[PDB]
């Protein structure tokens, strides 16, 4: 999904897509954080997100 | 007297325990993802039976 979106539902920041440092870091394991504890709608969220 | 303590200073009255919060437990679920098939190749005939 992350991909497919190409790292527009997911931001960035002063670049386009996103550049591998510690802010996208951040945000992936915040993100995967969340997913984790979307709960078990969290396929559909996933779907319409 | 002022601080309504003993003549030692022990505190007059017993300080309320505050029992926490206590930490919760976590959850995780399963997340699902769909895709479709490939292009048919149109077969070359070839001339066996």
């Amino acid at each position: 999904v992350l991909v497919i979106s190409g790292f527009a539902v997911l931001g960035a920041k002063n670049q386009p897509a996103g550049q591998h440092n510690i802010d996208t870091l951040f945000s992936l394991y915040r993100f995967h954080q969340w997913i984790n504890g979307l709960g078990n709608p969290g396929s559909d969220t996933l779907d319409m997100l | 007297l002022r601080h309504n303590l003993s003549i030692d200073g022990q505190p007059l009255s017993l300080a309320i325990y505050a029992e926490p919060t206590d930490p919760k437990a976590l959850l995780t679920s399963m997340v699902q993802a769909s895709q479709g098939g490939s292009a048919v190749l149109p077969g070359t005939l070839s001339l066996y039976r």
